[PDB]
């Protein structure tokens, strides 16, 4: 999978 | 979001994510950007995560319907079409906000390296839902966006700086999940890995923590992948 | 949605349901219910489920940003006020889908007390965000109608029969959240809770496990208040 | 709390 990315 | 002052939607950004309100977050870091002004540090992380957590939402939202679609009136793809192209929608906008002007302003290589990270990763998700004249010509600009990061991030960052590790990670995804390139995957995320390891005693507790987190991510899929 | 088939509504919901894509999916009932034509069980869940989940993300948004609010330039204010003034434009969307003309041709018991139902819990989620001239009033319209629902389902449900439980329940909360009435929260679940295990007996397996889910709730609720 | 409501 890739970088979540989703919470600062 | 014109008449916004930057700082106020700078601020509203951040309450947004604290209320998980993700579109009024992309919007509001749109406004910024559209501003004109560079970008801090904290504020593409803001950008990206706002667009990161839209897309995303789309993007399961997507695949749910097109397994639905596969497995069997034409409302199905009537709905899976609409969703598509809600998402292709927000990728464009996102492509946009790179390319006017956030990109050709950037001119050291931590921004430049995050946004055309960005820019790999909003086209691989237009090549995700691609299936016809475009797919090939999609396909190559998120590679030749992801390459062009590649090549700043091996000669301006070390190999534990985490925007680095997570380019090489997502970008190994490209390799495996868009471009048909399992081996490419797998080497890019193999070195990545080994090289940011042999830079881990260079590192204080802190970046230490930063580094591993996503040399692991490599590794859950180096562990999925072989 | 005026140009789409009612039956292509109700599927396109269903579809927005899987993706949970609750936006969409409150849209289509929305159109579903323009049609004018009745509902039925199964579409009267879908409208319920769909607009529920809306509401639900705003009032969880909108209790954040009011925490940060009261702990503490006008940003939070202004920000808490856009997603409040979004709140109450779906509470009015549904109310509005109640009074023109869902309750007035519902003649069954089963249509007629969940609709007014609906129209209680539409009417505490205003009570939850008023502070001024009608806050009151919005009190005793959600008050009138949980009434009027539960005089309905008490003549004419079984004291095990979902809805009535769950009605019993939302409106116990009113007591409780927002009519400052702890007392007769806690005499109104109790009395539900004991009339509905007195007639367990006589339930299928199938509807025994329906009615004891929603009394567990009210258990869980008086376990929380006594 | 009230009916979670939120799924079908
Ligand atoms: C693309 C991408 C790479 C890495 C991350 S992170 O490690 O979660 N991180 C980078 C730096 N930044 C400030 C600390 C926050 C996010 C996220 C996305
Ligand atoms: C308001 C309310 C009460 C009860 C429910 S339920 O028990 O989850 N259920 C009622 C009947 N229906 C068909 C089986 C589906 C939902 C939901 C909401
Ligand atoms: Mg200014
Ligand atoms: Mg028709």
């Amino acid at each position: 999978g890739s970088i979540p990315g989703r919470r600062s | 979001m014109g008449s916004m002052e930057r700082a106020s939607l700078i601020q509203k950004a951040k309450l947004a994510e604290q209320a998980e309100r993700y579109e009024d977050m992309a919007a509001f870091m749109k406004g910024a950007v559209e501003k004109g002004e560079e970008l801090s540090c904290e504020e593409r992380n803001l950008l990206s995560v706002a667009y990161k957590n839209v897309v995303g939402g789309q993007r399961a939202a997507w695949r749910v319907l097109s397994s639905i679609e596969q497995k069997s009136g034409p409302e199905v793809r009537e709905y899976r079409e609409k969703v598509e192209t809600e998402l292709q929608g927000v990728c464009d906008t996102v492509l946009g906000l790179l390319d006017s002007h956030l990109i050709k302003e950037a001119g050291d290589a931590e921004s430049r390296v995050f946004y055309l990270k960005m820019k790999g990763d909003y086209y691989r998700y237009l090549a995700e839902v691609a299936t016809g004249d475009d797919k090939k010509r999609i396909i190559d600009s998120a590679r030749s966006a992801y390459q062009e990061a590649m090549d700043i991030s091996k000669k301006e960052m070390p190999p534990t700086n985490p925007i680095r590790l997570g380019l090489a990670l997502n970008f190994s995804v490209f390799h495996y999940e868009i471009a048909n390139s399992p081996e490419e995957a797998i080497s890019l995320a193999k070195t990545t890995f080994d090289e940011a390891m042999a830079d881990l005693h260079t590192l204080s507790e802190d970046s230490y923590k930063d580094s591993t987190l996503i040399m692991q991510l490599l590794r859950d899929n180096l562990t999925l992948w072989t």
